């Protein structure tokens, strides 16, 4: 199956990198910035294939929601264990992935502040349309990415305990539970990339004249 | 929560001396005189386990009468630890 | 597939139960004896079906040579372990099996000796053709059966050590070997059973007159 990508462009407003707020997470939006760093084109696990460890039958086309997931269904009737799996990289399906770092434009910087950066992810055909040192307008979704950096920051960091109210227990004998941190940073996933001129306002001449009207 | 169907008037009637391996895993109607019977025993029907690491009681599983059933995953500890049968929450059927 | 059995009869000589010797093991032979005990007709594992424990694929039609065997081939490519299997009784194929105990005839008994018994196995259509208290002529193969009874008997009992001459070893550190006893008793496997009259020389009369010429 061919993987389809919808690219939106010509949004009415373009937002500054400092205008990014938490209420826009999960929303289509346009930003502009100067590309400072670009990464190698890499494969991303789109549709993985796993084999259950003791069933040893193949399953495929399991969707990946950002961080790496494993299925717990296992429609094979052989097992009674959901958690244990292994992943093969050859039968898995991949997507193109690039991380490009962008910076605040010079005129967009406030009076005394330093420029701040943002890591925006390009996938599919949008990969390698951004080059270091130019001004690019990205249209895409504001996403949120796990961040272990915020551990020492002041303020209460949200945590996530598993609720235990409908579990029957016995004190038979022979009390451990797992809690995960909810700390995140804002990133961007751009479906469309357009390169604005770095100025205020392809070697063959036949190529160049065809672009002009 | 259980209905047992009793098949009546099976046509072919076998004696005990003419049973062969072709009758294995098949329905047979035989005549005979009862000589002795055991006491009624509880047989596991809906088996409930508890994990020794966590103490939680894991949901019931139906027990096949042919073979013993076992458990390998906790769903609360995500461990293969020692699981014990507690007869207090386990459901039983009569056996003779 | 149908299981076919060949029954041989009318052997030129019939052998007494005391004429049984070790030279005739594995040979077609005829004996006569008085049936004293007969067993229930039981199923015998002819062609078993196993599943490899970690492959969990089904295999069938594995021949059984007397005592219970497990395959070591495992043509499934999933495993690298040969020894570990499990057996299911439902998919397996079985056969008629009856053990009938026979005794020396009164005229065949020597001058001061006590009568000695022999356990002969009937399979297939030959089962239930032997009845307690009659004289039967069995034609079949003289077989040999493992016997733990001979442990305290005088004389050297053959043992079976595994030979270790073509095994490379290292004294790396961190010497146990398995030996099994070869002790046996002679039994009989009869393909044909015919009941001689208990005398020296079926209720309906129509059945009886049809037998007479
Ligand atoms: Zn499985
Ligand atoms: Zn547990
Ligand atoms: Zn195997």
């Amino acid at each position: 199956e061919r993987v389809f990508q919808i690219s939106f462009f010509n949004l009415p407003t373009v937002h500054r990198i400092r205008d990014i707020r938490s209420e826009k997470i999960g929303s289509l939006l346009s930003i502009s910035g100067t590309v400072t760093r670009t990464s190698e084109v890499r494969p991303e696990l789109y549709k993985a294939s796993f084999t259950c460890d003791m069933c040893r039958a193949i399953v495929d086309n399991v969707e990946q929601s950002f961080k790496y997931t494993e299925p717990t269904f296992c429609p094979n009737p052989s097992c009674e264990n959901r958690a244990f799996w292994t992943l093969n990289v050859t039968r898995s399906r991949f997507l193109d992935w690039q991380k490009v770092r962008i910076q605040e434009n010079a005129n967009e910087i406030p009076t005394g502040s330093m420029p701040r950066t943002l890591d925006v992810i390009l996938r599919g055909d949008s990969v390698e349309r951004a080059k270091p040192g130019d001004r690019c307008k990205f249209t895409g979704v504001e996403i949120v990415v796990p961040d272990v950096t915020q551990l020492g920051l002041p303020g209460v960091k949200p945590s996530s305990t598993l609720d235990t109210r409908g579990i029957s227990k016995t004190t038979e004998g022979l009390r451990s539970l797992g809690v995960r941190d909810l700390t995140y940073k804002i990133s961007f996933l751009a479906c469309h990339v357009i390169s604005i001129g770095s100025n205020i306002g392809e070697r063959d001449q036949e190529v160049f004249l065809n672009s002009l009207s | 929560s259980e209905i047992h169907v009793r098949i009546s008037d099976f046509p072919t009637i076998y004696s005990l001396r003419e049973l062969r391996e072709s009758n294995l895993s098949s329905l047979v109607r035989v005549t005979g005189v009862v000589t002795r019977r055991t006491g009624v025993f509880p047989q596991l029907k809906y088996v409930k386990f508890n994990c020794l690491k966590c103490g939680s009681i894991l949901g019931p599983f139906f027990q096949d009468s042919n073979e013993e059933i076992r458990i390998s995953f906790c769903t609360n500890c995500k461990s293969k630890g020692p699981f014990r049968v507690n007869g207090e929450k386990t459901v039983y059927r009569n056996y003779q």
